[PDB]
């Protein structure tokens, strides 16, 4: 009864999606000028981590960045002059995510201890101090992103995303629509909507205020690892372990274009966009990362400077450079 | 070069602190507790998210990481344990008459054949020997598949699941009532692993 | 023929010279940039730089020997070049000894090695090793005087043509002892203890450490026995004939300088860092 | 000594003018049977190189030449009629091991 | 049965979304990329004089 009705509604949704499609991004962007070869060089390298780097986040001013390592360190570097601005020890060395506040007054971290730690950077004495500890997730926190100095969004391995009020420390909103472990988080430029991909090969879009899911995408055939909103905000790219990454549109509510190659068998760890979204940065497990033409599914270039797999990468707000971290305990800035 | 002088000096002292912290962290030996028996009550009952336990035996500081609270997918966070010195896998001999033993064997096979633990030593603890001593007298091992022959047969089947016999060594111990033998076995295993790591670092082999 | 032996031997002098120079440069480059920071890193870096200085100061003596022993480069140049060569070689020997001792302690005492091994201790040991080598090499800079002897000027050790003297007995003997006897004994004891520990509880499976240890001991003995015993035999030079002092001594020099080039092959190139470097290439 | 030097001088006298010389007197002498380092003055005589085979010839050059003579060799033969040209052979010694300075065949 | 009912309700709610053709969305992304193409240092190389990484 209920299962039959659900199957019928799913079939109707699939039929509507198929009928709504009239063309593909490949034919529409067939006549555009190819990007060519985007050759970037490592203009800056940072070597202060003695363990694997699992997370990084660019600053709002595109000058200071943060990195999290398994040695128990959250290091804030000055990207321009390689100066180590700050180093925060962590209670638990098992950290897999980190966030930087848009105002720059706070930093975030989380990991296997299913606790989100928020540290105040701009203190009167100048010493970083723990400002908040959130413990409401059953599973490990996979990703966390700031909205302001008061609210934060986290996702954990217990198939649950949460919205935390830092001032109070409680869960204002909870999202439990995913049937798999949520692995990545990304927020819209207006910080009103956010998409999250889980281990059940599904990415769901959620409203920060309303608190319920509206669109769900199951294009991938493997567990999603990375997700990133388009700069416009009407699309987002997801990278998974099936050696391919896909682009979905909120208005189209279905697939647009996929980026894959025969020689790629390894999974994808991190995905990011540029200022215009013309070219996409995708970190793989084959010891190097790729730059794809987002509108033509063509490999624009390859950045290979890491001795281990690339775990995270990020593009500055002004698009001046990109930063890639890896398990080889080094983070490199390419431009 | 007026404001950069202070910024550079901060970087140097932070780097010095990072070097000191790394040197301190490199002096610790690490154990990862696994099981299906997962809590490993035999090793957590000494006088001394995931649970971190610290204990000192023969001037060696052992850290133990217990991951029972992580009920999610194992493959998404096991790669964080590349640097653990050894993996302590606990399995109960009294669960043969409970599928549970088959689940323990499957978990051991999955952990031992993982790519992240190619060179990671595994210490196997066959717990609940005392109950299994007379539990076999009422139910035979044929349901699952003298105590001496059955224990040896279970141990050899558990050791047979290993495939990388050349890159890793498995230590099998029968848990006793006293706590003075498990500590000695763990110390011997970690001493052997430390010798292996030191010899590899020295470049002899 | 003018000199068959000299022509045949200067070629191998030059060959081992630039081979060791290139090897030391490569190991220094790989260790400084593309390798982590450990106690073994300090040992390998200091040994490599000492051997590199040895092999870059070697060509002066190589060219001096290439011209039938005619020190035309100056009247006091050998007062420093020989001193630097001796300092470098004795530093290399001392670091080989301390590396063997460190391996023995790390194998026989795992807990103590884990708890009491730091880069500061390695730096202090290296500093005291250089200080000790400086004191023993100090007589070298004061005991080089050039004589003519009817043309073909060459510089020797004893004095010019109650201070500033050694009776040729408190210098030759001590460089022999501290340069060959204690080092080979320490290395042999440490490596035999390591082998016994490995074979007592079948720690090792492949016979790589045994071969490495035996070749290290054999090459050390073969390189440091003839030169040291010929230098000691120089005391009674009036009894033994001049043929040995004219023929074996250059051969002893070649054997001694072969060790400075063979050390990177045995020590650093067998590590995992070199394997990773060659895999990346 | 002087007899050996004169005997060796006559042999090398034929090579060194289409005429030859003959010994007349002795000016300087002396140092052992291996090297003598003798010097004497010569003068043109009537007999020539062709007639130099027989001493009995019909016998005004003020030469006063110097010619170091070695026996045993031919390493030293002064020709000018500088002194340094003979010091390389004016030893009459033995194996250089006799003149040994400790440290030549070494880097110590 | 509560989970099944909740899933059915969520799916029915998601089935009532007004969508648009793929061509219009593709045109929107093309227009955005064309408009912001001149402000992308990664796409269009930037002179080293104004480059903070030199």
């Amino acid at each position: 009864q209920l299962r039959q009705e659900a199957e019928q509604l799913k079939n109707q949704i699939r039929d509507a999606r198929k009928a709504c499609a009239d063309a593909t991004l490949s034919q529409i962007t067939n006549n555009i000028d190819p990007v060519g070869r985007i050759q970037m060089r490592t203009r800056r390298t940072l070597r202060g981590h003695l363990a694997k780097i699992y997370a990084m986040h660019w600053g709002t001013d595109s000058r200071l960045l943060v990195s999290a390592s398994q040695d128990g360190k959250l290091i804030i570097w000055d990207s321009y002059t390689t100066n180590k601005v700050h180093a925060i020890p962590l209670r638990s060395s098992w950290v897999m995510t980190c966030a930087y506040a848009p105002s720059g007054n706070y930093v975030a971290c989380g990991g296997l201890d299913n606790i989100c730690s928020i540290y105040n950077l701009k203190t009167r004495e100048g010493n970083v101090r723990v400002s908040r500890e959130l413990a409401g997730h059953t599973g490990y926190l996979s990703c966390c992103r700031f909205l302001d100095d008061n609210q934060i969004v986290t996702s954990s391995g217990d198939t649950t995303c949460a919205l935390w009020d830092i001032e109070t420390g409680q869960q204002t909103t909870t999202f439990t629509g995913h049937t798999g472990d949520v692995m990545s988080l990304s927020l819209a430029p207006d910080t009103r909507l956010f998409v999250s991909g889980a281990c059940d090969a599904s990415a769901k879009l959620w409203d920060v205020r309303e608190g319920m899911c509206r669109q769900t995408f199951t294009g991938h055939e493997s567990d999603i690892n990375a997700i990133c909103f388009f700069p416009n905000g009407n699309a987002f790219a997801t990278g998974s372990d099936d050696a391919t990454c896909r682009l979905f549109d909120l208005r189209a509510d279905q697939e647009l274009m996929t980026y894959s190659h025969d020689n790629i068998i390894c999974g994808i760890t991190s995905v990011s966009f540029s200022k215009s979204g013309r070219l996409l940065l995708a970190g793989y497990d084959d010891f190097n990362c790729n730059v794809w033409d987002a509108l033509k599914a063509d490999r624009a270039g390859v950045l290979a400077g890491h001795d281990n797999r690339v775990s995270c990468l990020g593009v500055t707000d002004d698009g001046m450079a990109v930063a890639t971290g890896s398990w080889d305990s080094f983070l490199k800035i390419w431009n | 070069s007026a404001e950069d002088k202070a910024a550079v000096e901060r970087s140097k002292m932070i780097d010095r602190n990072l070097r000191e912290d790394g040197e301190k962290a490199a002096r610790e030996v690490k154990l990862l507790l696994l099981g299906a028996s997962g809590k490993c009550t035999i090793v957590k009952q000494m006088k001394i998210g995931i649970v971190e336990t610290h204990f000192t035996f023969k001037d060696l500081h052992f850290k133990m990481f217990d991951v029972t609270a992580q009920r999610s997918e194992r493959k998404k966070w096991i790669h964080c344990f590349e640097g653990v010195t050894a993996i302590i896998f606990c399995v109960a001999l009294s669960d043969y008459d409970l599928n549970r033993m088959h689940a323990s064997m499957k978990l051991f096979d999955s952990i031992c054949n993982n790519k992240w633990f190619t060179d990671t030593s595994i210490i196997l603890f066959l717990n609940k020997k005392d109950l299994f001593e007379e539990k076999i007298k009422k139910s035979p091992l044929t349901i699952c598949y003298t105590y001496e022959e059955a224990a040896a047969y279970i141990q050899c089947q558990f050791e047979d699941l290993n495939k990388r016999k050349d890159t890793k060594e498995i230590y099998t111990h029968f848990t006793c009532s006293t706590d003075t033998k498990n500590v000695q076995f763990v110390f011997d295993a970690v001493t052997d692993v430390i010798i292996k790591n030191n010899l590899k670092d020295c470049g002899l082999f | 023929e003018a000199r068959v032996t000299r022509i045949f031997l200067v070629v191998v002098y030059s060959i081992v010279c630039f081979l060791g120079i290139l090897g030391n440069g490569l190991v220094i480059i790989i260790a400084t940039f593309k390798m982590k920071k450990t106690v073994n890193m300090v040992w390998f870096l200091n040994l490599a730089v000492a051997d590199f200085l040895f092999n870059v100061f070697l060509p002066i003596h190589i060219t001096y020997a290439a011209m039938d022993y005619h020190w035309v480069f100056g009247t006091a140049m050998c007062k420093i070049s020989n001193f630097l060569l001796i300092h470098n070689m004795f530093t290399s020997v001392f670091l080989l000894t301390i590396i063997s001792s460190d391996r023995c302690i790390s194998v026989l005492l795992p807990v103590w090695s884990q708890n009491h091994r730091s880069v500061r201790l390695a730096y202090m040991a290296c500093m005291v090793i250089w200080v000790l080598a400086f004191f023993l090499s100090s007589p070298s800079l004061v005991f080089r005087d050039t004589a003519n002897l009817h043309g073909k000027i060459s510089c020797f050790n004893n004095f010019s043509l109650p201070v500033g003297y050694s009776r040729h007995m408190v210098v030759t003997v001590t460089r022999f002892l501290c340069g060959f006897l204690v080092p080979v004994l320490i290395i042999t004891a440490c490596y035999l203890t390591i082998v016994c520990k490995l074979q007592r509880n079948r720690l090792a499976k492949t016979k790589k450490p045994f071969k490495i240890i035996v070749t290290i001991i054999i090459t050390f003995f073969l390189c440091w026995c003839p030169y040291h015993t010929l230098n000691l035999l120089e005391l009674h030079h009036t009894a033994m004939p001049g043929s040995v002092f004219s023929l074996g001594l250059p051969l002893a020099t070649a054997l001694a300088i072969a060790n400075s080039c063979m050390n990177p092959i045995l020590y650093v190139f067998m590590g995992q860092d070199f394997k990773k470097f060659k895999v990346a290439l | 000594l002087t007899e050996a030097q004169r005997r060796g001088l006559q042999v090398a006298l034929e090579e060194f003018v289409q005429w030859a010389f003959q010994e007349t007197s002795v000016e300087s002498a002396v140092p052992a049977g291996i090297f003598v380092r003798l010097e004497f003055k010569l003068q043109q005589t009537s007999c020539r190189k062709r007639d130099w085979k027989k001493p009995e010839c019909k016998v005004g050059r003020k030469r006063k030449c110097l010619a170091c003579i070695k026996l045993g060799k031919v390493l030293g033969r002064l020709v000018h009629c500088q002194e340094t040209q003979c010091l390389r052979v004016q030893r009459a010694g033995e194996d250089p091991h006799s003149f040994y300075f400790p440290g030549q065949f070494a880097f110590s | 049965i509560a989970q099944a009912r909740k899933l059915v309700e969520q799916l029915k709610m998601e089935a009532n979304i007004d969508r648009i053709k793929v061509s219009k969305a593709a045109a929107d992304l093309m227009a955005y990329c064309e408009a912001h193409a001149k402000e992308d240092p990664l796409l269009t190389p930037v002179p080293a004089s104004e480059n903070p990484f030199r």
